[PDB]
């Protein structure tokens, strides 16, 4: 499908942090959303989830206005959405928090939740957890969790949120993996962080977005070739 | 499942408050009885029993406060581990906060009404046993028709706030991060404290006769319900 | 002496503590003031306990709030230094701990001396007319020589009451060594908890664990004397127990 | 003069963090100590500051014995310490910051504080901004302050605790441009921090070290160039 964010705008106590950018995304593309810390990078990507309600601005997932609804409701019609820190249910096993977001999905049969739930585990390869409890997992076992329940909701574009967030490098090299496995399903990504190196690597285009308005957009090696992005954000990169 | 885990996890920190509140109340039922046994009645005696005596006259305020207590613990804890943001990000809707803090709630109300309905007349009657018309407090439940100050109103505004305390302690438990996890109690907790200062203020300054259940001790309850359900359903059009 | 961290760390351990009593004070002057109405109509509307119970009862009520204000100003005056990381940096600069510990205690000097300037002139004299204002319509120098007018439980009021200064400066002492004992940091919740925990167990100690040492058989001036000194040996304790 | 670490070991219940780390830093010279995430790098780090204790290590600067010693005697050895968040006093001018510890050294006169105090200002060109307070100064100020407070207690060994830690990439080069100024005033310095690309294009030694204990301690093209840390870090591509 098309996400397409159109003339996103804000204001937080009369300043403006954001002035009509457009952003789309494409299924099994990953796009990137990122910029220096001036307001920008963050409270756009807070839109097209929806934690942060507009000012005025124009939402559409493919055929249909979704820019007044809450995020629980965006979450019905496609957009799936990872918090940056962990946010897997603590007190519950593997098995059962990967089992009660798809006991809500109202278009499965009884005998469908099961078959469903193990062609995750063996998807993900948490077939040998599914007795154990949360708070007892790592940094690689966990984010293999949180991914396998919110890819159970039967989401279109999972947009993850600093999906880095202070790693050491070869554990980037698997979380690279699951993201490029995510583009072979049909599930246009978009990624956002602070972590340059690694996003320009696997995305397609970014959307460089700095001090308000959209400031460049397109293929990585077009962005460093760009000159106008040089001044504010990644001076001397590679 | 997604229920059972909310009953679930409230529910040991609604029996562990039970435990904690009690010790508050016990100390302070403690304060109060020494007074009336250093200068009043000789202390040889029921000092200790006289005190297991007025546990469910004090059970009429920890039990309420139990839940209303128990569910700004819970839903402050998951909302800072991210998830609730987390819960409906991948589809569900604020009803399941909603129809868990009711579910809950059926289950302390009917331990509410079990202590007021013959309970708290159960130990008043055998308070003044051991100490060997108007009196509105022995008198059980089904005789509370006949005259002048009968207070009713109190022993049955207590079960009403069990299910409405678990109301508005789930649009009130967000935390936001700017202000932190310790200051955003204050709006709920001086919202529960303005409730039985006025509950209170309407019982013994309506008992002996200015004001009663007529148009004051159920306007409030209801001003107070229906901010319950304006708090709970922000998410329409402007009215 | 005095320089610019001796004027700083503490004066917000000044105003955490007096703007604390303030918002203890108000909070027992209104949930007294409602109780004070549910009486009116004798003759007194706002003059029974309503109106004329806010300059004759609340520097009552600025003595028995003030010790447990002493151990939560400097709990979450001192805390919000160590929490925004401004109390690791001042010993990471050469401000030692033991001087830490020397510029609380000046601020406590400004504390101590006013609370027993009213808690003899000013308390007093407010309270006794804080009940001649309601039955109408219905100190160190005057409690001394009563003593001998008896001839117990009034002896154990005043003596609790000299070496009341010295409950909010063994209050301080408490408040600090929580700062460099279970420090973790351990968010600005858990430090409201524990200064109501430990401020909730004054209060029981105090009223309960005074009068019962006296009904057994004890002389009264230790019993007064219990709840600041067993307050005091739980702080050195915790003080010289992590080396 | 130098700082030497000989022997460390740390162990909190039954797992040891820490397994016989030394590291040796030199005046005018970077050097970081790197790692895994849980891999003792900032249990190892802690214990050459200071803020936990040392179980059978020995730190020692060029002729004294400073491993039983806490933080605030540590600090007048000449180890400046700059934690990982802002750490500028709010409520207080940045004269005041650059003067509340210029106070604290007894070797300078009263007035011999004062120009000491104005050439800080002026070498990290600070100089025009004296009156502001510090709860708004910068992202640029809340480190360039920190730096010219932290060098006023006259250190020999300033520490560094994740200088980089979630700053723009063209911010990489103005909190690196002033840690190479760190050491030209004859100041060793040990930078710790997470994000190694920087690190690595900043100092002349390292110290990885993985789950109790140290891999390799030479320059960069020996890090890059071995076979034993590209298994338990950075992986297989790092050109
Ligand atoms: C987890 C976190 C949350 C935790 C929350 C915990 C909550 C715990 C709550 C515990 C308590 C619950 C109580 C309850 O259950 O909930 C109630 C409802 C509200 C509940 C809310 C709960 C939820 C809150 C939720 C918050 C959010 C979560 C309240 C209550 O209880 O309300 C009332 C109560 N309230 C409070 O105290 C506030 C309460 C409120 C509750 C607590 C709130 C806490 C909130 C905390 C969180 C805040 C968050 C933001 O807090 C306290 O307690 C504080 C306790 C410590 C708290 C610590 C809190 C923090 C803990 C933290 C822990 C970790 C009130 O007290 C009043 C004051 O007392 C002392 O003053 P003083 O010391 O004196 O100055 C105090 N000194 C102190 O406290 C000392 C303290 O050290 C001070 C404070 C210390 C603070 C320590 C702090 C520690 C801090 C630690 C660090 C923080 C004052 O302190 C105050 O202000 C306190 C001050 O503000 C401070 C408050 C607290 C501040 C806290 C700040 C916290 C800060 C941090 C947090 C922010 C205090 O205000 O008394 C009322 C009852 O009194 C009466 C009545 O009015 O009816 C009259 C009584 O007699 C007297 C009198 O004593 O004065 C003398 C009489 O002579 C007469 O003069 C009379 C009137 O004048 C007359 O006009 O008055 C007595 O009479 C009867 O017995 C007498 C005798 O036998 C025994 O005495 C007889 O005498 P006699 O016969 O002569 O012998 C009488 O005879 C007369 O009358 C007869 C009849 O007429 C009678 O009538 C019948 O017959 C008629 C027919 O005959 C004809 O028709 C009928 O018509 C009638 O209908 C009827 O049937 C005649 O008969 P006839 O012959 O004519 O026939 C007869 O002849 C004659 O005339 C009569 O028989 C009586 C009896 O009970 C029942 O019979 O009834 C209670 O009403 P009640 O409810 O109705 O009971
Ligand atoms: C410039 C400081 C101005 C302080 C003004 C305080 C006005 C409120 C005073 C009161 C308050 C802060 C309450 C939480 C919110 C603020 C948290 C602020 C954290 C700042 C870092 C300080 C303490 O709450 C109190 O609760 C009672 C029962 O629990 C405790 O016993 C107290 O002992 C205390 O806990
Ligand atoms: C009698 C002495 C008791 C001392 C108690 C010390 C522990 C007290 C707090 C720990 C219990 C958990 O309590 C919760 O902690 C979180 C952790 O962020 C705080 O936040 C909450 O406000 C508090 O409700
Ligand atoms: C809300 C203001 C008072 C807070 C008091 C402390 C609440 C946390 C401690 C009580 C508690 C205990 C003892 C406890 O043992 C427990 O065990 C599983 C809890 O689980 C959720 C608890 O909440
Ligand atoms: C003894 C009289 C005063 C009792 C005050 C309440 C003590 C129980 C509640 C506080 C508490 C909380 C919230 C708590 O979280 C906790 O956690 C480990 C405790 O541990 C010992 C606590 O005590």
């Amino acid at each position: 499908a098309t996400l397409t964010a159109k003339n996103l705008a804000k204001a937080y106590k009369g300043r403006r942090v954001v002035e009509d950018v457009s952003l789309t995304v494409n299924s099994g593309e990953i796009v990137g959303l990122l910029g220096p810390n001036g307001a920008g990078k963050t409270t756009t990507f807070y839109m097209v989830v929806g934690i942060v309600p507009r000012d005025a601005g124009n939402i559409i997932i493919d055929d249909d206005d979704i820019s007044l609804l809450p995020l629980h409701a965006r979450a019905r019609r496609g957009i799936g959405y990872l918090p940056q820190e962990a946010s897997i249910f603590r007190r519950l096993s593997v098995y059962d928090n990967l089992m009660a977001v798809l006991q809500i999905r109202d278009d499965l049969s009884a005998e469908q939740r099961e078959d469903r739930a193990n062609e995750l585990m063996e998807e993900f390869h948490i077939e040998h957890l599914r007795d154990s409890m949360g708070q007892s997992l790592s940094g690689g076992e966990r984010r293999r969790v949180e991914i396998a329940r919110a890819l159970a909701a039967n989401p279109k574009f999972i947009l993850l949120d600093e999906p880095f967030a202070g790693v050491d490098p070869i554990s980037v090299i698997d979380i690279k993996r699951i993201i490029e496995h995510l583009r072979d399903s049909g599930l246009g990504v978009l990624i956002t962080d602070h972590n340059v190196r690694e996003t320009l690597a696997v995305c397609e285009r970014a959307y460089i977005v700095s001090q308000g308005h959209l400031i460049a957009h397109g293929t990585p090696t077009e962005i460093l070739q760009d000159e106008h992005v040089k001044r504010v954000y990644l001076g001397e990169d590679f | 499942i997604i229920i059972r885990y909310l009953v679930r996890e409230t529910l040991k920190s609604q029996l562990a408050i039970l435990f904690i509140l009690l010790l508050i109340f016990f100390c302070q039922k403690l304060v109060r009885i020494l007074g009336a046994a250093v200068d009043g009645d000789i202390p040889a005696n029921l000092v200790l029993s006289l005190l297991g005596l007025g546990v469910p006259e004090m059970a009429q305020l920890i039990l309420p406060l139990s839940l209303f207590l128990g569910l700004l613990m819970t839903l402050g804890k998951l909302y800072t581990e991210s998830e609730i943001t987390v819960m409906h990000a991948c589809g569900l809707s604020k009803a399941v906060l909603v129809k868990a803090a009711m579910i809950l709630a059926v289950f302390t109300a009917i331990v509410a009404a079990v202590n007021v309905m013959w309970a708290g007349p159960w130990s008043s009657r055998h308070q003044d046993e051991v100490l060997a018309d108007q009196m509105d407090m022995r008198t059980l439940w089904n005789t509370d028709t006949d005259r002048a100050r009968a207070e009713l109103n109190w022993r049955i505004t207590l079960v009403v706030t069990v299910f409405m305390m678990a109301l508005m302690v789930v649009p009130l438990s967000v935390v936001n991060p700017r202000q932190g996890r310790v200051l955003s109690m204050l709006p709920a907790m001086l919202l529960y404290l303005l409730f039985f200062l006025i509950q209170t203020s309407l019982k013994s300054n309506g008992g002996k006769g200015k004001l009663d259940p007529t148009l004051w001790m159920w306007t409030v309850n209801l001003i107070y319900l229906a901010l319950a359900i304006v708090l709970n359903l922000w998410d329409t059009v402007p009215v | 002496p005095f320089g610019v961290l001796d004027r700083y760390i503490g004066k917000t351990i000044f105003t955490t503590i007096m703007m604390t009593l303030f918002m203890l004070v108000s909070l027992s002057g209104i949930i007294k003031f409602v109780d004070q109405l549910k009486k009116a109509g004798q003759g007194s509307y706002d003059a029974l306990g309503a109106g004329m119970y806010t300059l004759l009862s609340v520097p009552k009520d600025v003595q028995i709030f003030f010790p447990m204000a002493a151990l939560l100003g400097a709990l979450l005056g001192l805390g919000m230094l160590a929490q925004r990381s401004e109390l690791v940096v001042m010993q990471a600069s050469g401000f030692t701990r033991m001087q830490v510990a020397l510029s609380v205690m000046k601020t406590a000097i400004p504390l101590v001396l006013l609370t027993m300037a009213i808690g003899e002139w000013v308390a007093p004299q407010g309270e006794q007319m804080a009940r001649n204002y309601r039955a109408q319509a219905m100190s160190i120098s005057g409690l001394h020589n009563y003593v001998k007018y008896l001839k117990g439980r009034y002896q154990l009021n005043m003596w609790s009451k000299i070496f009341q200064p010295l409950s909010v400066a063994v209050m301080m002492l408490m408040a600090l060594s929580f700062i460099f004992g279970p420090l973790r940091s351990v968010p600005m919740g858990v430090r409201v908890v524990t200064g109501i925990s430990f401020g909730f167990v004054f209060y029981v100690l105090d009223q309960i664990f005074g009068p019962l040492t006296l009904v057994y058989g004890i002389p009264p001036i230790i019993g007064a004397l219990l709840p600041s000194a067993s307050f005091f040996l739980i702080s050195l304790w915790l003080l010289m127990r992590k080396s």
